[PDB]
């Protein structure tokens, strides 16, 4: 499955993916983009079973969008996060479910960063950090035993390829690139992938 | 004429069975809010002041609505507590949904869209309820706003529906110091408004009611004022007065 | 009248439905809209009646493509003619779809006329519109005109619109079964500067042309002057 | 109809020049138990038609009292035409098809054979459906058993005679009973020709 | 506790010919092992230049026909013009895809004369696929069929031959013996032969023997 | 004026008006007369043709309800037609529900509430036409009933609706049909029926009978054409 | 059944076979994978051969009465975005889906991929049915953005053929189709046989 | 006796409630529209709201989309009703179809549902003509005008509410590819016009200012200030 | 008077006026005479132009091979009932594989005539039909007035100036049944002649015949398929 990464730094929240989609047997593409701009200040990472993902995000998309517009400003965080869980927890029992395992952080300038860890169960979470899809039990210990609560930027991609640079080691598959993101006061902003020869 | 129904246009374009229902709202009794660089408040005049009238709710006119919200009405009693229930419908449903209290507006324009709504479809009469709203978000903070028949809001820092409201916001505006009202002045400011917008003299306690909305460690505590309190209120005003005419 | 005119669901002592004639009245008060059936194809002239030189000429349409190779003129309520015309292109596309074939200019004239035939049958107001439907199938060229009232009948050469009195009776006199497309337009052209209150140039009509082998084509502005140029 | 709980068993009829003649047993047997010994498989819809069917006798008794008002309501506009052997079997296949569509299909296999215009119809439509003409029927087992038989009698002589078919039949359902295990001893023959429809039995063998 | 679908064998091909086209099937109706009737024609007529061939479930089989034949009167009436056999190809791809996820059990292939009087063959999906061919056969000899055309017809998996047209005469004589190999190789068709060919005329119809075991 | 508008507006003094106007609109048609046998009911319309052009039994207004009931309808003949039609419906749904012929007196009075159910909402109207139903059966006898558009509905021992009711009633009354057999009542009833006839204000007429009792098996038939006629001979024998 | 698509600096080539196999029976080896839904829009087959047919029919309906409601062409990815959404409400319930759609509109050739499971991506190479392992295995060595026309061509036509060599479900005959801003074109339909000769030596 | 009923003709063929309900976008805060190469303007009046009350819930210009922004007239009630369904609308047409919306379709779908609204009884007409205004075209600007009868109109420069008949002829006879060869002209433009229909003086005109790929960005009292400014120094330089 | 708006309100003399105006509404079309002979049933319209150079209006429809049409009224409710008995006989044929007969689908037309006219909502049907078809019991012509009654008739002929006509139908009623094909449709067309007024003459772009019969199914004849039939006509005295 794909990997959905967080840290929450002291007043930033750096969450992380990769870029690689594979239908079954081979990686489709590799520039695939798995986290969604929600607004301005808050990002979304759905993964999960395969075609409800894509969806699911964009009608939270929209929705999330449609507040930031009918109202002028933008949704909290946490109201983003109530509001993505919201929907799941209808659907969920409802004859269309949508089974997406989902990430949400984002910036709110009252409260400070933060970062929401959502089930396919449609279950809310606030947590420092977390990660999703299989690799979840490789990388949670490694920001278990590493994280500090004031990583600084510099260190905060570090651990993070450190948690890349070990998925690379046991990972069976492939997964040559993976997608960074930053959210501080002044909006969201692209990082560089990583890579690594093996020749 | 042009005025069987709602969805009738006049020929100059006026919906004239909404200009009727805001032309009725005057009847309702005079109800108003100031708003206060501390917080908003909200007065009301009781018109059934019977002796034999127990009186077991006290918020006659002035209901909550939200943890942060609260609105006072007048019009229609039936409209008017057929408004008050959808509005706390809606703000529990937004509570639910988005686990954030409503901020203010998105309360009024709901409550705008479903008058709207009344307005622009056949067989439904306009609602004949114009409701002062008040409360405090993390956005804007302390809010007043005004809703009439045709679902037309407005925010507003002190203005007066019912009897005589036209008096009563022309000596608001004339007496209205912008951004310098603290809600003592605020409540002095309301009781001289009251004073005179009725014509009964003396301004009784038990003819009056006032709510304020204040923010107090981050809890947002409404408080209706106890008859003790207004009477404070209303011998504070008759000093004043008795004051004010030694210079005669 | 005043007593039996107010529903279409009431029968006049004649028996005639006093709502659809004022459809046909409203479509009377359009801009005037030609077409010309010939062996070579069909031919379909408009007056613009451009209210102002700020709106965008091709904003407003008098000639629509219905299908590639069949057109549509209006004459009459802008929004009875938005809703009829896109009721034919769906129409059409749902015959290619089905039938994998293209419909012909009768049968989406039927299409046409099953939703302006809807005036009040229980599953409104009948639609205030005339559409010129030209194009040509596997019958040939053709032309056909809908009333609101939902009937439709061939035409070899129809006028509707503000001039439709005057316009037939000329084409009536200009019209013979053995004309080709470049006099058919060139008489259309000269029958509607003839019924036009501003003297006639490229930018208040737009001819279309509808030919066997080639598909809808709407003369464009430098077409326009060409032919305006002799009439 | 999603288990049978009342069945039949075969229905017989061999057409012949002048009409046509089927037979059917009186056995209601509740799985294997001989539930009940005197029902009627095989009546009549109009002058010029007769049905009888296999199966669940409950849900053939349903069709019996759809074809009743269906039929009967033929005759009480008076105009004349009456419902033809094929237009009750064209009735049939598209009554059965739209009820099996909707999984609750009739489990009775049906065969409707008449006189009309100076032509004899024999159509069968099976608890699913199916239907088709041929000179002589049998349901359920007698497509095993009897239908072959007919089959010798038809390829050899497609015509044949009242006597020829009322013992034929005999010579099919006797097999039937000797070679069966829910057939009954007593069964209704219909024959029908210009004069009309008559039910007459039941009959029993050596 | 109930299979909604009951095989009832049948076999139907259909060769285009430059000038005709050619229907023809067996009469065998049977179910499983059993032989229900040897008169049961799997040839349909529907158009003067227009025959539909069904095989496979017989019941889905009729109705398949009745619908066509009623969405025939439906269209004539409509457009007052008889469709032509490429607009009824494309009509049961959209019927037979109507009823997709209860599938119409009955294999399809359409023989006709297209607009400039040459054939038109068209195999069906019973789920809706469709494509027009010069040669095709279905139902159950279908393996034993489809061969046999490619060496003679199609002149596949041969050289240094003329690919030379095909004949009325001679591309019946070839689907008369083709037909019969196949009776003969295949026990799950017989009883009867029933061939429909369509031409520009109209459309005739022959029958022949075949074995009784 | 002014309360006569609509069926659901009752009247100042109480009266139900579209209910009486239907009741004039059935009064100005035809009349039609059911006269029970001791041993059947016997159905009599004069069926007036409009034109030359017509063939001979359009239109008619004798409808077989069910295979015993016999409706003798007389009015707007569309109405008619749909009362026979809602007729037939309760008489097969009752058949298919119950098993058995529905009795004469139970299919009435389901009509006759069905009749007047159209005449206590504002967007419908009452029936314009009145019918008798007539049945016979060993097990109950023969009863004719009619039912008016009002939708009032007893049973008759005999019973004329349309334009000549009361001259029907008239040379009725002076009718035995306690004793009288459903063959000599045929005849009677054409005589009747020629008896109320304008003759000169209705160009011409075609007399359809029927009859339902122990002489037709219990079943509702056409009176045979061969003794038809003997009724019109007798008819033509009464001068009038 | 399989196909192959990919975009190059000349544009978008698509390519497939034409085997349709129920089971073990060769249905028939003439069924085109590519449908020609739109003068300037392509699609290619996999799956389900009704299915496909059916609802390329769909979008291409959408895409002629979007053309003539808007005046102007629908977007590559308009249609890629609506086919996801328009075959998802009948996920799960009994359809298999897979193609790729291609075009070149006003934002550059793309190519977006939409299957039953609900899945549309984007990329530069694509392959679809039961070759596609086998026609990865050559793109892959073989895909260079700058191959021209003429030697990009031989890599669509060489990469089928691996892979309905090394498949036993894919075979018939071969068709290229080529996309460019005047649409698309019949490239070549050259069948396995003859292929077989020209790639033997 | 025919302008009681929407689904009514006249004996002329006119749809008299269409024609009535027109008034009340006869009877709005003007609103200007002009489109240049590189900049869509929406020209507005403002009302001097009352001395004491907030101008922030009086919101006239409002975007329906991330790019496409609407000024109305007529009653605020059927706008913010039009308002809000136009966004929401938007937000589906991009979730069904990933492209956003154009303004085009934006416009079409307000006018199918101001028509629906005019369609039959019980249902009284927008009385809100909308100017739809954006760069959705990917690089094309576009301006368009939704009657409250349901018709749509693609204007280089269209006038709606009270005045729109003055400002209308001023726009036609100062609208040149000259004048709005740049941004800057373009605003002067649109001040210039809604000068003559709102003789008063700052804060009574709102300019919501749309660039190539931005998004809305309605000036600030000051920059309407320094334009007005610079439009009375031209004047003067004239005289 | 006050009584005239509504399908659902009784006049105080007993008439429902609206369905007065209905069957009025039939004589502001083209007039329509239909025959049937012992084996034909032909009918023959005349057809109305709009304009000189506009084809002549369609007023025979097609029904079903053995039921045919003509429309003398309204065109939407003329359409309406068409396809109304389209849909019933292809409902007839799908479920009995038989032909519907002509009476039970002019029972159904009327039944269906009759809702409209006696519950509010919709006006009725001002569409009569002239309904001619081929069934068991041979030709059938009927007519379905909007009134909801429909009458069997040998000849008849309904639109404007229709009642002369009728009034040569029923002085030519006797040799119609014993009459050919030829002679059945010269009968009608004379019929038809007789309602033109004195200058139109019976030309071949405004005559539609359609006849069924026992081996022959519907057929229209539009154009120069009514010249076989039209030459030979007696020449009008």
């Amino acid at each position: 499955m794909e990997y959905l990464i967080g840290i929450q730094g002291p007043d930033y929240v750096l969450v992380a993916s990769d870029r690689v989609a594979a239908s079954n047997i081979v990686q489709m593409k590799d520039d695939h983009d798995k986290m969604f701009k929600m607004s301005e200040k808050i990002l979304l990472l759905c993964v999960g079973e395969a075609g409800d993902t894509v969806q699911f995000a964009e009608y939270i998309q929209k929705n999330v969008q449609l507040y930031k517009m009918r109202n002028g400003y933008e949704l909290s965080p946490t109201a983003a996060a109530n509001f993505t869980r919201r929907n799941l927890a209808d659907c969920l029992r409802s004859r269309t479910p949508y089974h997406v395992n989902l990430l949400l952080a984002g910036y709110d300038e009252h409260e400070g960063p933060a970062l929401y860890y959502m089930d396919y169960l449609a279950a809310l979470a606030k947590a420092p950090f977390a990660a999703h899809g299989y690799g979840a039990f490789l990388t949670l210990s490694i920001l278990d035993r590493y994280y500090t609560p004031t990583i600084s930027r510099e260190r905060a991609v570090e651990l993070l390829r450190k948690c890349l640079e070990e998925l690379q080691k046991r990972f069976i598959l492939n997964l040559p690139t993976f997608s960074v993101r930053i959210i501080d006061k002044n909006g969201i902003h692209d990082l560089d992938n990583i890579s690594f020869p093996k020749q | 004429r042009y005025d069987s129904r709602t969805t009738i246009f006049s020929p100059e374009g006026r919906l004239y069975q909404v200009e009727y229902a805001m032309e009725a709202i005057g009847h309702a009794g005079t109800c108003l809010g100031i708003l206060a660089n501390d917080g908003v408040l909200l007065a009301a005049e009781r018109r059934n002041i019977h002796k034999l009238l127990d009186e077991v709710f006290f918020s006659e006119k002035i209901y909550k609505l939200n943890e942060d919200m609260a609105c006072s009405v007048a019009g229609i009693t039936s409209d008017a507590n057929v408004l008050t229930n959808e509005l706390r419908l809606i703000a529990q449903r937004y509570l639910l949904q988005y686990q954030e209290p409503i901020p203010c507006e998105q309360l009024v324009t709901a409550l705008c869209d479903i008058k709207q709504a009344y307005t622009q479809f056949g067989g439904k009469r306009p609602f004949g309820v114009s409701l002062l709203y008040i409360g405090w978000d993390k956005h804007y903070g302390f809010q007043l706003y005004q809703s009439d028949p045709s679902g037309n809001y407005g925010g507003w820092k002190a203005t007066c529906i019912g009897n005589n409201s036209a008096a009563a916001v022309s000596m608001l505006k004339q007496d209205y110091k912008e951004g310098e009202m603290t809600l003592k002045s605020a409540l002095a400011l309301a009781i001289k408004v009251l004073n005179k917008t009725m014509d009964v003299s003396k301004l009784s306690a038990e003819k009056v009611e006032i709510a304020t909305l204040t923010r107090e460690n981050g809890k947002t505590v409404i408080r209706v004022l106890k008859q003790k309190e207004v009477e404070q209120l209303i011998k504070k005003h008759e000093e004043e007065e008795a004051k004010a005419e030694r210079e005669k | 009248r005043s007593e039996y005119d107010r529903g279409v669901n009431t029968f006049s002592p004649e028996g005639r439905l006093f709502q659809v004639e004022y459809a046909i009245e409203a479509i009377k008060l359009g801009s005037t809209a030609i077409g010309i059936q010939t062996s070579e194809g069909v031919c379909l002239a408009v007056e613009k009646r451009i209210t102002s030189p700020l709106m965008e000429p091709s904003s407003i349409e008098k000639i629509v493509e219905i299908d590639a190779h069949i057109g549509c003129a209006m004459s009459g309520l802008i929004k009875d003619a938005k809703t009829l015309i896109d009721k034919a292109r769906v129409e059409t596309q749902n015959h290619w779809f089905t039938y994998n074939e293209t419909m012909t200019v009768e049968s989406v004239t039927q299409a046409v006329s099953n939703l302006a035939l809807q005036f009040g049958e229980e599953d409104s107001r009948p639609f205030g519109v005339a559409l010129l439907f030209g194009g040509v199938d596997e019958k040939g060229p053709q032309l056909f005109h809908m009333d609101p009232s939902g009937t439709f009948v061939q035409c070899d050469a129809r006028a509707i619109g503000s001039a439709s009195e005057g316009a037939q009776s000329s084409l009536q006199e200009v019209y013979h079964k053995s004309m080709t497309l470049k006099e058919a337009i060139k008489s259309s052209l000269i029958i509607l500067k003839q019924v036009m209150e501003e003297k006639l140039n490229a930018t208040n009509i737009e001819l279309a042309t509808v030919q066997p082998g080639q598909n809808f084509h709407m003369f464009t502005k430098e077409e326009l002057e060409e032919v305006i140029k002799d009439i | 109809t999603q288990n049978p709980m009342v069945t039949g068993t075969s229905v017989l009829g061999v057409k012949f020049e002048g009409g046509v003649v089927i037979a059917a047993d009186m056995l209601g047997s509740y799985g294997s138990l001989a539930r009940f010994r005197n029902i009627s498989r095989i009546m009549r819809v109009n002058n010029s038609t007769m049905l009888g069917a296999s199966g669940d006798y409950a849900d053939f008794q349903y069709l019996k009292q759809v074809l009743g008002q269906m039929v009967i309501d033929e005759e009480l506009l008076g105009d004349g035409h009456s419902y033809s052997p094929r237009a009750i079997h064209s009735w049939l296949t598209r009554a059965m098809y739209s009820r099996r569509s909707k999984m609750n299909p009739l489990w009775n296999t049906m065969v409707i054979g008449g006189y009309a215009d100076g032509e004899s119809f024999l159509g069968y439509v099976d608890m699913l459906g199916v239907a088709y003409e041929a000179p002589s029927l049998a349901t359920g087992y007698g497509a095993y058993l009897a239908q072959p038989l007919l089959r010798e009698v038809l390829e050899k002589q497609p015509v044949l005679s009242q006597t020829e078919a009322r013992d034929l039949v005999e010579r099919c359902m006797r097999v039937l009973y000797y070679r069966d295990a829910r057939s009954y001893n007593r069964f209704q023959i219909a024959t029908v020709t210009e004069k009309g429809v008559e039910i007459e039995g039941p009959l029993s063998t050596e | 506790r109930f299979s909604p679908y009951v095989f009832n064998g049948g076999t139907i091909l259909a060769i285009a010919g430059e000038d005709f086209a050619i229907v023809a099937s067996d009469t065998r109706l049977s179910e499983g092992f059993s032989i229900h009737t040897r008169d049961s024609p799997k040839c349909y007529k529907l158009t003067d230049k227009t025959v539909i061939g069904c095989s496979g479930f017989h019941g889905d089989c009729l109705t398949l026909t009745k619908i066509i034949e009623a969405r025939l009167k439906m269209y004539k009436h409509s457009n007052n013009k008889a469709m032509t056999t490429g607009a009824i190809a494309a009509m049961l791809s959209t019927i037979l895809y109507s009823r997709r996820f209860f599938p119409y059990y009955v294999y399809n292939i359409i023989g006709g004369l297209d607009e400039e009087g040459k054939g038109a063959v068209y195999s069906f999906d019973p789920v809706g696929s469709y494509q027009r061919d010069s040669f095709k056969a279905g139902g159950s000899a279908s393996a034993m069929l489809q061969p046999l055309l490619d060496n003679q017809v199609g002149f596949k998996n041969m050289q240094n031959v003329e690919h030379v047209p095909l004949s009325l005469d001679r591309a019946m004589r070839l689907v008369k013996d083709v037909f019969i190999s196949a009776a003969e190789r295949d026990v799950y068709t017989g009883d009867a032969l029933r061939i429909c060919i369509v031409t520009k005329e109209g459309i005739r119809e022959e029958t022949v023997s075949l074995r009784k075991d | 004026t002014g309360y006569d508008l609509s069926a659901s507006t009752f009247s100042p003094d109480g009266r139900v008006f579209q209910v009486e106007y239907a009741m004039k609109a059935v009064e100005n048609s035809s009349t039609a007369i059911g006269i029970r046998c001791k041993d059947g009911v016997v159905f009599g319309v004069e069926k007036l043709v409009l034109s030359k052009l017509y063939e001979e039994g359009s239109n008619k207004r004798l409808f077989n309800v069910d295979r015993h009931v016999g409706m003798a309808v007389a009015g707007l003949l569309a109405d008619a037609r749909s009362l026979a039609d809602i007729a037939r419906e309760e008489a097969s749904n009752f058949r298919s529900n119950f098993g058995y012929n529905i009795p004469l007196k139970h299919l009435a009075d389901r009509v006759a509430m069905y009749v007047h159910a159209y005449t206590l909402y504002s967007a419908v109207r009452p029936f314009g036409c009145s019918f008798m139903l007539g049945s016979y059966s060993v097990n109950d006898g023969a009863q004719l009933y009619m039912i008016d558009p009002s939708g009032v509905s007893y049973g008759y021992w005999g019973c004329a609706i349309g334009k000549a009711r009361q001259a029907a009633k008239t040379e009725i009354e002076k009718l035995q049909m306690k004793e009288m057999t459903c063959r000599d009542i045929v005849k009677e009833v054409a005589k009747i029926i020629y008896i109320v006839h304008d003759e000169v204000k209705d160009k011409a007429f075609e007399l359809e009978l029927s009859w339902v009792g122990e002489l037709t098996n219990g079943r509702h038939e056409i009176v045979p054409k061969d003794i038809r006629e003997e009724a019109e001979k007798y008819a033509k024998e009464s001068l009038k | 059944t399989t196909t192959l698509a990919f975009k190059f600096r000349h544009g978008v080539i698509v390519a497939a076979d034409s085997r349709a196999t129920a089971g073990a029976y060769i249905a028939s080896q003439t069924v085109k994978k590519v449908i020609e839904i739109n003068p300037y829009l392509l699609g290619t087959m996999a799956g389900g051969a009704a299915d496909c047919s059916f609802w390329e029919r769909l979008l291409a309906r959408q895409c002629r009465i979007y053309e003539l409601r808007n005046k102007e062409r629908i977007s590559v990815a308009a249609a890629s975005k609506l086919l996801a959404n328009m075959v998802y409400q009948y996920k799960g319930m009994g359809l298999s889906m897979g193609t790729m759609i291609c075009g070149w509109d006003k934002r550059g050739p793309g190519l977006y991929y939409v299957d039953s499971e609900g899945n549309r991506i984007s990329g530069a190479t694509f392959s679809v049915g039961s070759g596609s392992v086998y026609a990865y295995g050559v793109m892959d060595r073989g895909y260079s953005y700058d191959l021209e026309v003429e030697q990009a061509y031989d890599l669509a036509r060489r990469a089928i053929y691996q892979a309905t060599y090394r498949d036993a479900y894919s075979g018939g005959a071969v068709n290229l189709y080529h996309v460019r801003e005047d649409g698309w074109i019949r490239v070549s339909s050259d069948n396995v046989a003859d292929l077989h000769e020209k790639y033997s030596g | 006796s025919y302008d009681r009923a929407i689904t009514v003709f006249s004996p002329d063929g006119h749809l008299f409630q269409v024609e009535y309900a027109q008034e009340a976008v006869k009877k709005g805060s003007t609103a200007v529209g002009v489109r240049g190469r590189d900049i869509v303007v929406l020209g507005v009046e403002k009302k001097s709201v009352a001395k004491l009350q907030d101008e922030r819930t009086v919101r006239k210009i409002c975007a329906l989309d991330d790019n496409v922004c609407m000024a109305f007239a007529g009653l605020t009630a059927d706008a913010r009703i039009v308002i809000n369904r136009a966004r929401v609308e938007c937000q589906s047409h991009r979730l069904t179809v990933e492209d956003p919306v154009t303004v085009e379709y934006i416009t079409r779908y307000i006018a199918s549902l101001k028509q629906r609204y005019t369609q039959s009884n019980g249902r009284r007409p927008f009385g809100i003509s909308a100017l739809i205004v954006g760069f959705d075209f990917d690089g094309t600007p576009r301006l368009y005008q939704t009657d409250p009868s349901g018709t749509y109109h693609a204007w280089k420069a269209n006038a709606i509410g009270r005045g729109a008949k003055s400002v209308r002829e001023f726009l036609e006879k100062n609208y040149t590819d000259e004048a709005i060869e740049t941004d800057d002209l373009t605003i002067k433009l649109v001040i210039k016009a809604l000068l003559e229909v709102v003789q008063s003086g700052g804060k009574n005109i709102e300019l919501a200012v749309m660039r190539r790929d931005q998004s809305l960005k309605i000036l600030n009292p000051e920059e309407i200030e320094k334009y007005v400014v610079e439009i009375e120094k031209e004047k003067e330089e004239n005289e | 008077n006050q009584y005239d708006n509504d399908v659902t309100v009784w006049s105080p003399q007993g008439r429902i006026h609206q369905i007065e105006y209905a069957m009025e509404a039939v004589k502001q079309g083209s007039a329509t005479v239909g025959l049937k002979s012992k084996t034909h049933a032909v009918l023959v319209a005349l057809k109305r132009a709009q304009s000189e150079l506009a084809a002549h209006q369609k007023k025979i429809l097609h029904v079903d091979n053995h039921i045919g049409i003509s429309i003398a009224g309204l065109t939407a409710d003329a359409r309406l009932l068409c396809n109304f008995m389209r849909q019933e006989c292809l409902d007839s044929r799908f479920v009995f594989d038989r032909p519907l007969p002509v009476s039970r689908l002019v029972s159904l037309i009327g039944s269906k005539t009759q809702i409209p006219t006696q519950r509010y909502g919709r006006r009725p049907y001002g569409v009569g039909l002239l309904i001619a078809g081929y069934d068991d019991m041979g030709p059938h012509i009927f007519q379905t007035c909007p009134s909801a009654n429909y009458f069997d008739c040998r000849a008849m002929s309904i639109g404007a100036r229709s009642q002369s006509a009728r009034t040569y139908l029923e002085r030519h009623m006797s040799e119609f049944m014993e009459c050919n094909l030829n002679e059945l449709v010269k009968h009608g067309l004379r019929a038809l002649r007789e309602t033109l007024p004195a200058e139109q003459d019976l030309t071949t772009k405004n005559v539609s015949i359609g006849i069924v019969g026992k081996d022959l199914e519907f057929t229209i004849y539009d154009d120069d398929d009514v010249s076989p039939f039209l030459e030979g006509l007696e020449e009008r005295p």
